[PDB]
């Protein structure tokens, strides 16, 4: 099966991002370089597009970090009420 | 903090216009002189606004606002429906020396480490008694101020009132934080609800009878069956008393008896029925059932024996 | 209906302008200007839509606060937004 | 993760095809940069889902 | 035995107005300093014509400084013109004197 929607959006974002990156630091070679990376980056959207996965879910990768850092509190806080618990 | 403001203008607005200033004069938790600042001849709503910024502009506590809602509690006291427990004590045991620090730290202890996070306030009320609000929580939830549980304990006796909201998930907890604090060894719930907690307090402490013995028309009419008539007052007097009558409003009986009338006589199973009573005053409406005709002159004993058996909800088997 | 609060005008009063009013005005602030015949009205215009701006501003704070009534912390919150955005 | 190697192999077939020495630097370092945000979120992910189902069984555990 | 500030006269006539758009009741605290937002207005809206009319060299102030204001306000785009505003807000008897139409034998009044 095809991957979600998702997963395009964010990886054609990202490669707008690092494009737009990469291009700030080269001077000269502009029309070239950039017709280049798009001719690029359309061909790898359609292989991606064309790819097959495994179906599976996935959560938008913004949000991945905050999230993993409030689980990681939650875990030192359940781990240290347990402990008290099971001494008393 | 914007909570304690959303939970002390949620508590100011429940509160009737006209006894507002009561409330407000015992919490005195305001300065005295801040008070005339604020006009009350004007909008509830405007009123509400000016008194949330006095209150912000001086730190506000989540403790006071707590003390807030107890306070405005105590004078309705019926907006819940209460109940009642009672606690039991060994033997050879020694009458107690009751402090109240003692309480309230045991009291505390308990249940700050069988759960994690939880608000239970204290108002030492006149005529030996406690109030306690408690908000539950949690280790990994805030503690929920919505939701809160008020227990009434009088020092020095078994008994405790309790209101019923949310209690039935944490009711051993604080089954053992009561029987702890106190240095009793049992405790039970007594079968009896009620909408009015000073007719429970009565019934309870059984002092709804205080009266003690102490030394120190139209002739043409024809009135037939007059001593049927003087027969049945007299019946009525003595099993209703002549005090006058806590004042309930439910009374259920669960019934398993056996049907007893040709019909269903082969039948060996009960008969299986439940039925309910409910009146703005019971106890009142009952007692004036034969005199005008409904009931024969003695009524069953189920319902003549609510006060004295501190009974409320029965079960009957055959 | 108490004095402290005013009812919403059912009716609107006549759509006169005030013209001897802002010709006064006018003159008082900067004497040494002339006005043309006709630019006074385009001032009553001016004000209109400043008024208009300023009564749609205040309903909406109103609203935020969950207040049936219009305070005067909402409006002052709207005269600041709009006394900035008037300007150009 | 079973797809991980056929973005690898396109590498391939772009370094070959292009020419331009400063264009292969480029290509280079946004594949690297790439790969990283791969990984990273990858990680991240399993591990975010991994520790949720043991947080519920943790909380289950406590009660 | 009334006496009225004739300053306040005026402000009047916009106040009224405002409570009808409010459509909402208002406190009459309210009132007053909607009044202290209306002549802030007028001042700082004087000032702001004395600079468009000294940067065109005319001391006089003319219609089209004011077109230019109200397009910087954003009250007037591309699509919608002086002209439309006009027709939506004001009265007929207002409109006659501002709005130019040809009439009677094409003649035009006011001439444009």
């Amino acid at each position: 099966q095809p991957l979600s929607k998702s997963t395009r959006d964010h990886l054609q974002t990202m490669m707008e991002s690092v494009i737009m990156t990469i291009l700030s630091n080269s001077i000269k070679e502009k029309e070239e370089i950039q017709y280049h990376l798009n001719f690029l980056k359309k061909r790898l959207l359609q292989q991606c597009e064309t790819l097959k996965v495994p179906p599976k879910k996935m959560e938008d990768l913004t949000n991945v970090s905050s999230l993993l850092n409030m689980e990681r509190a939650r875990d030192k806080a359940n781990e240290e009420g347990l402990a008290l618990l099971q001494e008393e | 903090d914007e909570t304690v403001a959303e939970f002390i203008k949620r508590t100011i607005l429940k509160i009737p216009m006209n006894e507002l200033t009561t409330i407000l004069k015992a919490w005195d938790f305001l300065s005295e002189n801040q008070l005339q600042t604020v006009n009350f001849r004007q909008r509830k709503e405007s009123v509400v606004q000016h008194l949330i910024h006095l209150c912000e502009e001086k730190r506000a506590s989540i403790s006071d606002a707590a003390l807030l809602d107890i306070i405005y509690m105590q004078f309705h006291q019926h907006q819940k429906v209460w109940e009642v427990f009672q606690m039991s004590k060994g033997p050879g045991e020694d009458v107690d020396l009751f402090d109240m620090k003692q309480f309230k730290n045991s009291f505390k202890k308990i249940l700050q480490r069988a759960l994690k996070n939880v608000t239970v306030s204290f108002r030492e009320t006149e005529e030996n008694a406690v109030w306690i609000r408690i908000a539950w929580g949690t280790q990994y939830t805030k503690p929920n101020q919505y939701k809160p549980t008020y227990v009434v304990y009088y020092s020095q006796t078994p008994y405790a009132f309790t209101s019923s909201s949310m209690l039935r998930r944490n009711t051993p907890l604080l089954g053992q934080a009561l029987t702890i604090a106190s240095k009793h060894h049992q405790i039970v719930k007594m079968d009896l609800r009620s909408r009015y907690l000073d007719s429970l307090k009565a019934i309870v402490f059984k002092q709804y009878n205080q009266t003690f013995e102490t030394h120190n028309m139209d002739s043409r009419i024809i009135h037939e069956n007059i001593v049927e008539k003087e027969r049945v007052q007299r019946i009525t007097q003595e099993t209703f008393g002549d005090y006058p009558q806590p004042q309930l409003e439910f009374a259920q009986y669960k019934l398993e008896t056996k049907f007893k009338s040709s019909i269903l006589a082969e039948r060996e199973e009960p008969l299986r029925c439940l039925i309910k009573f409910s009146s703005p005053h019971l106890l009142e409406a009952l007692k004036s059932l034969a005199p005008a005709g409904i009931a024969d002159a003695p009524l069953s004993p189920l319902l003549t024996c609510i006060p004295n058996k501190r009974m409320n909800y029965f079960k009957i088997r055959d | 209906m108490a004095l402290s609060t005013i009812v919403s005008q059912r009716k609107q009063i006549k759509r006169k302008a005030p013209r001897g009013f802002l010709k006064r005005v006018f003159k008082r602030k900067k004497p040494q200007l002339r006005l043309e015949k006709s630019g006074d009205l385009l001032v009553h215009l001016n004000c209109l839509l400043f008024v208009h701006r300023l009564a749609e501003e205040s309903r909406t704070n109103a609203c935020a606060s969950k207040c049936r009534v219009i305070n005067k912390e909402h409006v002052l919150a709207a005269a600041k937004v709009i006394l900035k955005k008037s300007r150009g | 993760n079973i797809v991980l190697p056929e973005f690898e192999k396109t590498h391939l077939e772009h370094q070959q095809r292009i020419e331009s020495k400063v264009c292969k630097a480029a290509i280079a370092t946004f594949y690297v940069n790439v790969k990283e945000q791969f990984i990273k979120m990858l990680k991240e992910s399993q591990m975010l889902t991994n520790l949720k189902r043991k947080n519920a069984k943790m909380i289950s555990d406590i009660e | 035995r009334p006496r009225q500030d004739p300053h306040k006269a005026g402000l009047s006539h916009y106040v009224k107005l405002f409570s009808f758009y409010a459509k909402m009741p208002m406190e009459r605290k309210a009132l007053e300093m909607v009044e202290k937002c209306l002549d802030k207005y007028f001042q700082h809206l004087c000032d702001d014509l004395e600079v468009f009319a000294a940067h065109a060299g005319r001391k006089t102030v003319k219609p089209e400084d004011l077109e230019l204001l109200m397009r910087r306000q954003g009250l007037v785009t591309d699509q919608v013109s002086l002209h439309v505003l006009v027709e939506r807000h004001l009265p007929l008897e207002y409109r006659q004197l501002l709005i130019p139409c040809a009439y009677s034998g094409n003649s035009v009044f006011p001439a444009q």
